[PDB]
């Protein structure tokens, strides 16, 4: 299973979260940004790792990280 | 034609003269400065028991702390000196500068 | 872990052949293995270490065994300028009659190969005559193998284990090191030589059986322990001395001649005796500098720490590098590898134009055939030195125990120097290609006095310097009332000018405008291939593309396709990239190497003077006219001897081809292909009752590129040595 | 004409009209001086 | 003599006992 | 708090592609909840086209 | 002479060089009519060889041991025409054009869009820098001592 | 369709193309080797490759000079394709921005970015210098060969 | 009918018979057992 982290360089705007193939992602509330919500990865066990996430990140540096990791069926894209 | 035992006792005679009188207090005060030690401390300290230094060996009566090893050094430089004065001078060696 | 690798949990439970591939690839990375600790880490490489050593035993044990037992080394000593070498027979049951008779060489019954590494001429130097001698040898060697596995296994057990802080005693490993592994094995070696080999190379059979009964001077030890060292060197041997018999032999064990041997046209084995004890001192001197157990020596902490400029230009100089150093083996390792590197080439460049071993240099394949083995050697290696070097940045890099030292200063500036490597690069590849295409255009056109020829007047200077009379610079050497020259007038130049002015032997062949633009390809590809190592060296912990990339380790596959695209980014891939340059340097040198040396041997080196200018001349005169005899190995007429060469450069042809396969076609597409062979063996009959235990699956990004530059470095490796050695041996030069 | 003008001072367009106003000159000084090696 | 016994034991014989052990190695569980 | 709105701020941050470069202070958070307050514009796009980031109040250097 | 080369005007392969040139020039010319436009042409190729072989003999240029001229680079004074002066003349062109480009790109940085100016040229711009490089080794000189010509950071 | 052109090519100069003498005899212009030699890959290369090429490697200093230049140009271009082929953008952009400080250090660094080609880009330019190369090795090869032989 | 027996069984006595019809072939089934039958051809610059 591949490692997904978020950091609190995070401006709340859920690009990642409606980015997410596989619906690793949602948003939890917070108060450490104007929007009052932070990105949280819940489901890393069915993270593909095809970082669509990072390429809808606003913020500079990357807020959401992906990491690849132990590889799965899940994590593989495997139908057979 | 030179002497080769009389070569040899004089180089190590005057090797010996020179590390108990005139360069002993450099050789020390550098030696004061220089231990090895790995991560701020030394082998020995770290775990390596067979880095331990011979206090028994280094120990000895001279009044400034002479001891056999000092003598083996310096006299392995006299002999050094000695053995090249007589491997230079038996040969016929002329480089014809002049 | 439950299945296989043992040494990674992770890799263990992946349900895919990815399982299986990579555990071969991670085996030896003990640092990112399960449950690792620095003592594991440091035995389990102490013990790797012996098994080498065995391996390297076993090998040599073998290829004695062979040449005594198939070879033929006791016709060849009899006849060195006219007996083929034999390495071993060959027993293929799939050849046929006329391959059976075409490759009867030499004085065999059978197929054998013949030898091109040259171990017949070290064998017979050393003072080996007879098939016993190399079964005893064999033997002992094996007998060494053995010893080496019994103690890599005993070092491995509970009472015998070494201690981390022992592995850092870095002093003590120096002085034996220094003192023993070099200093005393080179006075060991000067022994043999004197008791053993020169005896050998004046009729006189000396071995173990005999060796305390005869002297090896007739003065014996006197003059050594008297002073008279020069009674040693009184008496040697004649100009008209054949080598092995005692026909102008003389007396003297250490001598300083210079020149080479006029029948066997390589060093004097005296001034081989005499340069490894005077190795040997300066060893033995070497060793006693740093402090171990007796209050006397030197700490080489406190000499890096010393070592701050006052000015403060170098920061805080090397204070700090002694704990950096001696807590990172990849530090240690690219260090070594870059030594070994360079050295490597020195040998190469040394061993062809300064032959030591008798009757090597008159067989042409066989010098080849070494030089270009150690320079891919050496090639190899240097890319080691800076991959591992690339490593220690990410993995043991500490910056804040090396503030502002010399080493964080590179960090500081890696622009700077990337940059300046990059404009070097880029003149020296701008200025040479444009130099290349024009005396090309020149050659086509029909008008060769247009081309612009630079004489290589700074190297015909320094061979000038050295002695050689061939351009009338009369400097230093050259020159007849200077001090240099008078200096050694009567100790070593008579020989070395003598040799040095001699126009058939490799030693400072005359060089002309055709080595001049050679020369200049060659530093355009060093120049090149070091910038791609720095900069991948130290781009390794991040950039403005990706400043987290030591987050990721030292291979991982990309960033993905944001932020523009994150191809090769990784500091594995700066390796995988430099790979193919350094292949193209060593190919280029290797080229100017061969054809010099296969025009010289020709007897017209005119064909290389005029042709080296323009590249449509390496091409035609070089590549297309020496490949005539290779790829008529085997015709629709018959074949020969050269068959297996010809064989060879279509397989290597093959292999490279290959790897383009792996190089230019990416994973997506094979993935979604095996997808569907999945679905075609699932909906088979006859064939639904057999199953795979692994899904099948691509290979993965950094496997694809790892096998692509297998399959090219390969291909390109055998490609070359089948022409070279096929080249080579059609016409004996 | 002031679109026109805007138009011929494009990238393109100017990299034509210099390069090939230097080939013309390089032509015709290899025409006139021609199988230059040295200067003299 | 040994050439004949030899060869094929080390080309054929060797390397597939070896495949074999190695496959009901990385086989297992 | 913080910078005043309109000045050329310095940036601190390693990790950002404006590093040691210059962007102007367009606002600034005052909730004291917000970890990075200060928004900067840069006359540069980074590697993602984007023009515009948020730092903390001890990244930015007033300049 | 240097590096044990001849001078062209000595060495014999030279002149054979130029002689088989002219003999291969001379054969194609059987084959047309002596008044032919071929025949014209390839007599001017002709003397274009009797000329240039002419020039590098006059010259002094050195020949080695093949008949082909040899550039001499370390610095004789009787060979600065092939290395020497050349470079100096292309270090005076290429300083130049870096001149005019650094200006140019200078006079454009503080507008609101300076991108516009780099694939749409402002072409009087760029004629008011271009005259500016006839000079340029003076004023490149000058921005190092006041310190115009290194950014500092 | 390279394999399609040198498969006509070797046909027609060793089974149909040719010379005819006034006595009734036939001489093509390999002599009737393909049926052996075409059989192998070394006859492909030795027979076909090696054989035939002797043409425009020997065409300096004639009036088929351009087809050997354009020889060496077409293998320098098929070559210059592969690195495009076998990197990647990541790389070359890390490149760049060294260089760019280089620009800002002496302030001639542009307003235009520079940026690394795309990935698909870079496919694209490897393609198309690939294919240009090899076509024009092939274009060059060949006329030189039927013009000086045919 | 036994796998453990089996597999044991065919590689030993598979890799046995292999060995011992190798080394009873004759020279008229390999080439190689044959052995040269021809005058050696001698080397390009006298080397034997
Ligand atoms: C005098 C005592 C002594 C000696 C002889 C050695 C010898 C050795 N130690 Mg060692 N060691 C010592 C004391 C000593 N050690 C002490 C006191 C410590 C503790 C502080 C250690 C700690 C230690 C470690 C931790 C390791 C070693 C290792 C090794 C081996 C290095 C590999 C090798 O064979 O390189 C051979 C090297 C040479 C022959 C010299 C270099 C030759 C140059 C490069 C080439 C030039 C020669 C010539 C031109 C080429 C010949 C041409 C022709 C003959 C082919 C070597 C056998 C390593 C090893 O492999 O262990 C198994 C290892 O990992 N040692
Ligand atoms: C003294 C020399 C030395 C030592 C001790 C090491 C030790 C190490 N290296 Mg290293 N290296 C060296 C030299 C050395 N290297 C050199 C010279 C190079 C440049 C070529 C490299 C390049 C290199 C890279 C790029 C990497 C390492 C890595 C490693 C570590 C793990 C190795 C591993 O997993 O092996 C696994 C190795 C293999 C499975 C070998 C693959 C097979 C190769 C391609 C040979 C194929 C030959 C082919 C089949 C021939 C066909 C013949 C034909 C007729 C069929 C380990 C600490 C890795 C690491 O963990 O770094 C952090 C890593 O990424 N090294
Ligand atoms: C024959 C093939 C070839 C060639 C010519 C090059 C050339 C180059 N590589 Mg390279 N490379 C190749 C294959 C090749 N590579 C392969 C197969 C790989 C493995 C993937 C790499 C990997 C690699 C890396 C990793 C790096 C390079 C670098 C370089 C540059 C080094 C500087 C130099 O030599 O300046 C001389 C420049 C040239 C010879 C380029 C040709 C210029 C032409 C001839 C002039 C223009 C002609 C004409 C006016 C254009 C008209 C055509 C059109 C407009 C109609 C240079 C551009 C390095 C770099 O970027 O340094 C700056 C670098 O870091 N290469
Ligand atoms: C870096 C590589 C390089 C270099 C140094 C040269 C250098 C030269 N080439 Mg050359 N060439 C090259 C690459 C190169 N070329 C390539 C890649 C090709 C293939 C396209 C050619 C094709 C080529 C041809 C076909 C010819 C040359 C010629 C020449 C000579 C020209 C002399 C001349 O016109 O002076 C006069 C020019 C000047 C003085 C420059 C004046 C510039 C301005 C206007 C000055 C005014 C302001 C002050 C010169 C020695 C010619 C020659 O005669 O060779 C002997 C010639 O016929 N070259
Ligand atoms: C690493 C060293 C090495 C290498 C590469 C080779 C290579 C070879 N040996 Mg060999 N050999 C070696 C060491 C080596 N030998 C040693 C140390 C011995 C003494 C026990 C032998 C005894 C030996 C015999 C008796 C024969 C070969 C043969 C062969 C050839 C066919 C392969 C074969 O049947 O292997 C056979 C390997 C062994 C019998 C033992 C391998 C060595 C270690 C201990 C395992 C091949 C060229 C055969 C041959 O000449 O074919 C024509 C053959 O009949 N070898
Ligand atoms: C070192 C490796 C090696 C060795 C020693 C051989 C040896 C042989 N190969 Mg071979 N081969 C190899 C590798 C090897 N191969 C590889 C890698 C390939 C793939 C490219 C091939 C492809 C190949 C083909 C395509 C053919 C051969 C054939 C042959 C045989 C030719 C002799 C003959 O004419 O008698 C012919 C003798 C017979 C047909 C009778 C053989 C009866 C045997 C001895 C019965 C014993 C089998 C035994 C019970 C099974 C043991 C298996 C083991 C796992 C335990 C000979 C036995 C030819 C042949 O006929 O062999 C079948 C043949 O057509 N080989
Ligand atoms: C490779 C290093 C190198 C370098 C940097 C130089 C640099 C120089 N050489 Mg020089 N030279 C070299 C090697 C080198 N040389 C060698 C190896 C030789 C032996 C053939 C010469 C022989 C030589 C001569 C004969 C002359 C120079 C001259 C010069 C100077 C050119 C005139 C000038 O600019 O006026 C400042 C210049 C300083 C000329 C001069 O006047 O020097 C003072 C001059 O007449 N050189
Ligand atoms: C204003 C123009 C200009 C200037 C002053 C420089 C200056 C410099 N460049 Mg550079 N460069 C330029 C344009 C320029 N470049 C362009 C357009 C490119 C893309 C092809 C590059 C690509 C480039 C690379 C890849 C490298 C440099 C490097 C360098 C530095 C070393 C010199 C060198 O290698 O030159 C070589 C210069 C080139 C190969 C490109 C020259 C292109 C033409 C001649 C410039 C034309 C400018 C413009 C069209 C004219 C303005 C017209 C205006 C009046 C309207 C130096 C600071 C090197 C470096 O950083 O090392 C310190 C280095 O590695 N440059
Ligand atoms: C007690 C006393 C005293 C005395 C002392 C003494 C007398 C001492 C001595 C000492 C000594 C007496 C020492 C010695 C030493 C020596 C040595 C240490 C040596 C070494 C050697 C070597 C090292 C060698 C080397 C070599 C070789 C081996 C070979 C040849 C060459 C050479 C040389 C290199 C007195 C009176 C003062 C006072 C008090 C009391
Ligand atoms: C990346 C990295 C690394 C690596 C690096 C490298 C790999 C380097 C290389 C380097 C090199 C590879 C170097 C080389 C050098 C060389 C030299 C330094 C030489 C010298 C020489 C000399 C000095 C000589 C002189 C002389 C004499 C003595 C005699 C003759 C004459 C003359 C004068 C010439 C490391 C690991 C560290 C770590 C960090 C990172
Ligand atoms: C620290 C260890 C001890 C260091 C000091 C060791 C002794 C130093 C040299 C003392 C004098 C040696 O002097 C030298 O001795 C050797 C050894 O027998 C003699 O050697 C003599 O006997 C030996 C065998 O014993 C013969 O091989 C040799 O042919 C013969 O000459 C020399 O003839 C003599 O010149």
């Amino acid at each position: 299973s591949h490692s997904v982290k978020i950091y609190d360089t995070c401006i709340g705007c859920t690009q990642c979260v409606r980015a997410c193939p596989t619906d690793v992602l949602e948003m939890i509330p917070w108060d450490g940004c104007k929007a009052k919500q932070i990105a949280s990865a819940p489901r890393t066990e069915d993270c593909v790792g095809c970082k669509r996430c990072e390429s809808a990140c606003p913020t500079d540096f990357l807020s959401v990280r992906v990491y690849l990791w132990h590889e799965t069926t899940r994590s593989m894209g495997l139908a057979y | 034609e030179l002497n080769p035992s009389l070569v040899i006792s004089l180089s190590t005679g005057v090797s010996l003269f020179l590390g108990r009188f005139v360069f002993f207090n450099f050789q020390r005060e550098n030696v004061g400065k220089q231990v090895p030690s790995q991560n701020g401390i030394s082998h020995f300290e770290a775990g390596d028991e067979r880095a331990k230094e011979y206090v028994s060996l280094l120990k000895s009566n001279d009044p400034v702390g002479f001891n056999i090893v000092d003598v083996l050094a310096w006299g392995s430089i006299g002999h050094i000196v000695a053995y090249y004065i007589l491997a230079t001078s038996s040969n016929g060696y002329d480089p014809n500068f002049f | 872990a439950l299945r296989f690798p043992r040494f990674s949990q992770g890799l263990a439970q992946d349900p895919t052949t990815r399982r299986i591939w990579f555990g071969i690839a991670t085996a030896h990375d003990f640092e990112s293995h399960d449950d690792i600790t620095e003592e594991r880490l440091y035995q389990n490489i102490f013990a790797s270490h012996f098994g080498q050593l065995a391996i390297i035993f076993l090998w040599t044990s073998g290829n004695l065994f062979h040449v005594a037992w198939q070879g033929n080394f006791e016709s060849w000593v009899q006849d060195p300028l006219h007996v083929r070498p034999i390495a071993h027979a060959i027993w293929d049951p799939h050849f046929g009659q006329p391959a059976v008779e075409a490759f009867t060489r030499g004085g065999a019954l059978g197929p054998v190969n013949i030898a091109y590494s040259g171990v017949y001429q070290w064998w017979y130097t050393i003072g080996l005559r007879t098939n016993e001698d190399l079964y005893t040898g064999a033997l002992f060697l094996l007998f060494l193998s053995a010893i080496s596995l019994i103690a890599g296994w005993l070092h491995l057990q509970p009472k015998w284990k070494p201690s981390v802080s022992w592995f850092k005693n870095a002093e003590s490993r120096l002085n034996h090191h220094l003192s023993g592994l070099f200093g005393v094995s080179s006075l060991a070696w000067t022994g043999h030589l004197v008791h053993v080999a020169i005896p050998g190379s004046r009729g006189e059979y000396v071995r173990w059986n005999n060796f305390l009964d005869v002297l090896p001077h007739p003065q014996g030890l006197g003059p050594l322990f008297t002073g008279q060292w020069n009674l040693y060197a009184q008496n040697p041997d004649s100009s008209s001395h054949l080598f092995g018999t005692s026909q102008g032999a003389g007396t003297a064990i250490l001598t300083l001649l210079g020149g080479f041997h006029p029948q066997t046209q390589s060093l004097w084995l005296t001034d081989i005796a005499h340069h490894h004890l005077a190795i040997a001192f300066i060893f033995l001197v070497a060793g006693h500098m740093y402090r171990t157990n007796f209050g006397i020596g030197h700490s080489i902490k406190d000499l890096l720490d010393a070592h701050i400029p006052p000015g403060g230009r170098l920061g805080r100089g090397h204070k700090g590098l002694y704990d950096t150093i001696n807590n990172s083996l990849h530090f240690q390792l690219g260090l070594a590898l870059a030594s070994l590197g360079v050295i490597t080439s020195l040998v190469a460049q040394h061993m062809y134009s300064l032959p030591a071993y008798a009757f090597i240099a008159q067989d042409f394949t066989t010098q080849a055939a070494l030089y270009t083995h150690h320079q891919y050697i050496a090639g190899f290696i240097m890319t080691g030195a800076f991959a591992h070097g690339a490593i220690f940045f990410i993995r043991d890099y500490n910056p804040e125990q090396n503030e502002d030292n010399v080493l964080a200063r590179m960090l500081d500036h890696k622009e700077a120097i990337i940059s300046h490597l990059s404009w070097a690069s880029l003149f020296l590849g701008f200025h040479t290609l444009g130099l290349y295409v024009h005396n090309d255009v020149m050659l086509a056109f029909g008008t060769p006095e247009k081309q612009i020829l630079i004489e290589p007047i700074f190297a015909q200077w320094i061979q000038s310097a050295h002695g050689k009379t061939s351009y009338g610079f009369d400097v230093l050497l050259s020159s007849t009332s200077g001090p240099a020259f008078n200096a050694g007038r009567s100790i070593w130049l008579p020989g070395w000018l003598n040799a040095v002015n001699e126009n058939t032997n490799s030693l400072f062949l005359t060089i002309g405008p055709g080595d001049f633009l050679v020369h200049h390809a060659i530093a355009l590809g060093l120049h090149t291939t070091t910038l791609i190592l720095v900069k991948g060296a130290l781009d390794a912990r991040g950039s403005k593309l990706m400043p987290d990339k030591k987050d990721f380790g030292y291979s991982f596959p990309c960033d993905g396709p944001g932020r523009g695209g994150t191809c090769d980014i990784s500091a594995w891939d700066a390796f995988y990239l430099a790979v193919f340059w350094m292949l193209n340097t060593i190919g280029w040198v290797t080229f100017y190497w061969h054809w010099k040396h296969i025009t010289l041997w020709q007897g017209n080196v005119s064909q290389f003077n005029e042709s080296s200018t323009y590249l449509m001349g390496w091409l035609r005169d070089y590549l297309w006219l020496n490949s005539s005899q290779l790829i008529n190995g085997y015709n629709p007429f018959g074949m020969n001897s050269l068959s297996v060469w010809a064989w060879m450069f279509l397989f290597g042809h093959l292999v490279w081809a290959t790897g383009f396969m792996f190089l230019i076609s990416w994973r997506g597409y094979w993935q979604e292909l095996i997808e569907t062979l999945a679905w075609a063996h699932e909906r088979t009959p006859l064939a639904n009752l057999i199953r795979w235990r692994d899904k099948p699956v691509a290979l993965s990004i950094v496997q694809a590129r790892l096998v692509g530059l297998a399959h090219f470095s390969v291909g390109y490796i055998f490609t070359y040595a089948a022409f070279l050695i096929a080249s080579t041996s059609g016409k004996f030069g | 004409m002031r679109d026109l003008k805007t138009y011929l001072s494009v990238a393109p367009v100017l990299s034509t009209l210099w390069f090939g106003a230097l080939a013309g000159l390089l032509i015709e000084i290899n025409r006139f001086f021609p199988d230059a090696l040295t200067f003299p | 003599n040994l050439p004949s016994i030899f060869v094929p034991l080390v080309g054929l014989v060797f390397p597939a006992i070896a495949m074999a052990s190695l496959f009901l190695h990385v086989q297992k569980n | 708090v913080g910078p005043p709105r309109g000045s050329k701020v310095r940036i601190l941050r390693r990790e950002s592609y404006w590093y040691k470069g210059v962007g102007s202070v367009v606002t600034v958070d005052q909730d004291p909840k917000t970890r990075y307050p200060v928004v900067v514009r840069f006359d540069k796009v980074n590697y993602a086209n984007i023009s515009t980031n948020n730092y903390a109040l001890d990244e930015v250097e007033q300049v | 002479d240097i590096s044990g080369l001849t001078p062209c005007k000595d060495s014999k392969q030279f002149a054979k060089r130029e002689k088989q040139q002219i003999k291969k020039l001379e054969s194609s010319l059987k084959l047309y009519a002596p008044e032919s436009a071929p025949a014209l042409a390839l007599n001017a190729q002709i003397e274009k060889t009797k000329r240039r072989f002419d020039n590098y003999g006059k010259y002094g240029l050195l020949c080695g041991s093949d008949g082909l001229p040899h550039l001499i680079v370390n610095g004789d004074q009787r060979h600065w025409g092939e290395f020497i002066t050349p470079g100096i003349l292309f270090l005076y062109i290429a300083g130049w054009i870096g001149w005019v480009g650094r200006s140019y790109l200078i006079a454009i940085s503080g507008e609101k869009k300076p991108a516009m100016k780099e694939i749409i040229i402002d072409v009087p711009l760029a004629s008011r820098i271009i005259f500016r490089g006839f000079i340029w080794p003076v004023a490149a000189y000058r921005e190092f001592l006041n310190g115009d010509l290194i950014a500092k950071d | 369709i390279s394999v399609v052109i040198f498969h006509f090519s070797w046909k027609m100069q060793s089974d149909v193309w040719g010379s005819i003498s006034d006595q009734g005899v036939v001489t093509h212009i390999t002599g009737g080797n393909f049926a052996q030699s075409s059989i192998t890959i070394n006859g492909w290369l030795r027979d076909f490759l090696w054989a035939q090429a002797s043409q425009v490697i020997q065409s300096y200093g004639s009036s088929l000079s351009a087809y050997g230049l354009f020889f060496l140009g077409a293998h320098f271009v098929w070559a210059f394709s592969l690195m495009f082929l076998f990197s990647g953008r990541g790389y070359w952009q890390e490149l760049i921005e060294s260089i760019v400080w280089a620009h800002n250090k002496l302030k001639v660094a542009p307003a235009t970015q520079p940026r690394a080609l795309s990935i698909v880009q870079g496919r694209a330019v490897g393609v198309t210098h690939y294919l240009l190369g090899g076509i024009a090795t092939t274009w060059a090869f060949f006329l030189a060969r039927i013009i000086a032989v045919g | 009918t036994k796998r453990g027996l089996l597999l044991k069984f065919l590689l030993l006595g598979g890799g046995a018979t292999l060995a011992f019809v190798s080394s009873q072939a004759t020279g008229d089934d390999l080439p190689i057992v044959k052995g040269p039958q021809l005058p050696p051809q001698p080397g390009p610059r006298g080397k034997i």
